C-alpha cells in the first residue's frame, strides 16, 4: 500500500509546493509536507512556528498530528496508518522531524532540496538511516525531487529574516 | 549522593593545550605584594585570566615557598634573566630568583579532570562547580521531576519527568511527565513541557519558548527531545542518568555543535541515585 501512493509523486508534491509556498507569504520557513495513505492525503502541515510562537510546530510535526487525528477519528490504530504512510516533504526533515518520523514507523519520505541548516537524513546528521535500537525505526528517502524549486524558496525566505 | 558532570562536545573534552612561561621564585617572601603589581602591571596577560600569579608551595615540613608568574614566553622560550625580562624602573626585582620556563594551561578548565590537570601546572581559578546553594536548590528541581515520573509510573505510563525553571527568579515555569499513548505516541516529557511553556507565554513572544531557562529532566532526552530543545533554544540542561539513544551525551551531542546555530550546556548526574530507577527517554 506504501508504492500505490508513490505512484502520484508528482501530484503530492505539488501540493507540498503550493503549500511551502503559502508558508513563504505567511513569513514561516517555506515547508510544505503531505502524508498519503493508500492514495489519500490523511494529512497534511507547513511549518506553523512563528503562527504559534512554538519552535516545535514544523510542517512534518503539524502533519503527523493531523495524520493521529485522523485515525483517531477513524478508529484506526496509528500503527497500520503510519507504517503505510509516505510523507512528502519540499525539504529534508530536520534531526527533530527524522526522530519523529522514526518514532511513528513512517518507512519512506520522498522529499525536494537539502536542509543544510539542520536536516537529519544526511545533511548534518544522519538520522533517518542511524542505528538507534530505542528510537523506532529507520527509514528511507527519495531525495531530490524538485530541489531546484525548493532550495529556491529557502534562499528567498532567509534572505528576508 | 550526587555530583554535576559537564557534558562538553568531543573537542572541549580533551586537555587543555599548554603554553609556555616564565616565573620566578619569591626569596623575599616580603616583597611579594610589591612585585606581584609591578610586574603584572608590565604583562597583564590579558588573554590568562584564570591563572592565579602566585604559586604557593609548601615544603615536606610545612614551610611555603612562592613562584611569581612573569609573562608568556615568545617564540624562542630560551633560559632568561630577570634583566632580559623585567624592565626598570617599572620592576625593582629584589627580591626574585632565576626566572625559570613552567607550561601554563592556555585556556580554563571546564571538567573536574580539567581542573586536576590545570593546577598540577599552577594555581587555576573555577574547587567545586557548584556551591551549597545551588546544589540545593538543583536537588530541589529534580526531585520534582523525580516525583512526577513516578506519578507517571503510578498511572501506566513512560516514568519520566521535568521541570523548567526561569533561573532568574528561580521558579519553576512548567512541570511534566511523559503522557505517551496509543493515540499519541510523541508527548515525551521534554515535548509535554515545551508547549506547557509555550502556553503560559505573552503575546509578544518569539517562537524559541525556552530562551534563557534551565531543564531538569530526570533521564537523558532522546534525539527529538534534544533537537527540540535546540530549536526552542533551552539555556542550560540538568538530567539525572543517561539514556542508551540518548542525544545530550550518549549518541549525539546536538548541544555542544558548530553547525547548529544554538549551543547550551548540559551537565548529568543530578540526583543520578534515583533516576537511575526511572525509564529511560524514549
Ligand atoms: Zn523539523
Ligand atoms: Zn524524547
Amino acid at each position: 500500500p506504501c508504492v500505490v501512493s508513490v505512484q502520484e509523486t508528482e501530484k503530492w508534491m505539488e501540493e507540498a509546493m503550493r503549500m511551502a509556498k503559502e508558508a513563504l507569504e505567511n513569513i514561516e520557513v517555506p515547508v510544505g509536507c503531505l502524508m498519503v495513505y493508500n492514495n489519500e492525503v490523511v494529512g497534511k502541515g507547513r511549518n506553523e512556528v512563528n503562527q504559534t510562537k512554538n519552535a516545535t510546530r514544523h510542517a512534518e510535526m503539524v502533519a503527523i498530528d493531523q495524520v493521529l487525528d485522523w485515525c483517531h477519528q477513524h478508529g484506526q490504530s496509528p500503527s497500520t496508518v503510519f507504517e503505510h504512510t509516505v510523507l512528502y516533504v519540499t525539504v529534508e526533515p530536520c534531526i527533530m522531524c527524522a526522530a519523529a518520523l522514526r518514532l511513528m514507523k513512517i518507512p519512506l519520505v520522498v522529499y525536494g532540496c537539502q536542509n543544510e541548516r539542520f536536516g537529519g537524513c544526511g545533511s548534518v546528521l544522519n538520522i533517518a538511516s542511524a542505528d538507534l535500537p530505542n528510537t523506532g525505526r529507520p527509514f528511507q528517502c527519495i531525495p531530490g525531487y524538485r530541489a531546484e524549486e525548493a532550495v529556491e524558496l529557502l534562499k528567498t525566505f532567509y534572505k528576508q529574516e | 549522593q550526587w555530583q554535576a558532570l559537564p557534558v562538553l562536545s568531543e573537542q572541549q573534552s580533551g586537555a587543555v593545550e599548554l603554553i609556555l612561561a616564565y616565573a620566578a621564585p619569591v626569596l623575599d617572601k616580603r616583597q611579594t605584594s610589591r612585585l606581584l603589581r609591578e610586574v603584572s602591571a608590565v604583562y597583564p596577560l590579558p588573554a590568562q585570566p584564570h591563572l592565579k600569579r602566585v604559586r604557593p608551595s609548601r615544603s615536606a615540613g610545612g614551610a611555603q615557598s612562592s613562584d611569581l608568574l612573569l609573562c608568556l614566553a615568545g617564540p624562542s622560550a630560551g633560559p632568561r634573566s630577570l634583566a632580559e625580562l623585567l624592565p626598570r624602573p617599572a620592576v625593582d626585582p629584589r627580591g626574585l630568583g632565576t626566572p625559570f620556563l613552567v607550561p601554563l594551561p592556555a585556556r580554563p578548565p571546564l571538567t573536574r579532570s580539567q581542573f586536576e590537570e590545570a593546577r598540577a601546572h599552577w594555581p587555576t581559578s573555577f574547587g567545586q562547580l557548584f556551591s551549597t546553594q545551588e546544589r540545593a536548590a538543583m536537588q530541589t528541581h529534580m526531585e520534582r521531576a523525580v516525583c512526577a515520573a513516578q506519578r507517571a509510573a503510578a498511572q501506566g505510563l513512560r516514568a519520566v519527568g521535568a521541570v523548567v525553571v526561569d533561573p532568574a527568579s528561580d521558579r519553576v515555569l512548567a512541570t511534566g511527565h511523559d503522557c505517551s499513548s496509543v493515540a499519541s505516541p510523541l508527548l515525551h516529557a521534554v515535548m509535554v513541557c515545551i508547549d506547557l511553556v509555550a502556553q503560559g507565554q505573552g503575546e509578544d513572544s518569539l517562537p524559541y519558548v525556552c530562551t534563557g531557562y534551565d531543564l531538569y529532566v530526570t533521564r537523558e532526552p532522546c534525539v527529538m527531545c534534544a533537537m527540540a530543545l535546540v530549536h526552542a533554544r533551552i539555556q542550560r540542561v540538568f538530567y539525572g542518568a543517561p539514556s542508551p539513544d540518548g542525544a545530550l551525551g550518549t549518541l549525539f551531542r546536538v548541544h555542544a555543535r558548530p553547525d547548529l546555530n544554538h549551543r547550551f550546556q548540559v551537565f548529568r548526574g543530578i540526583l543520578e541515585d534515583q533516576c537511575r530507577q526511572l525509564d529511560p527517554d524514549p
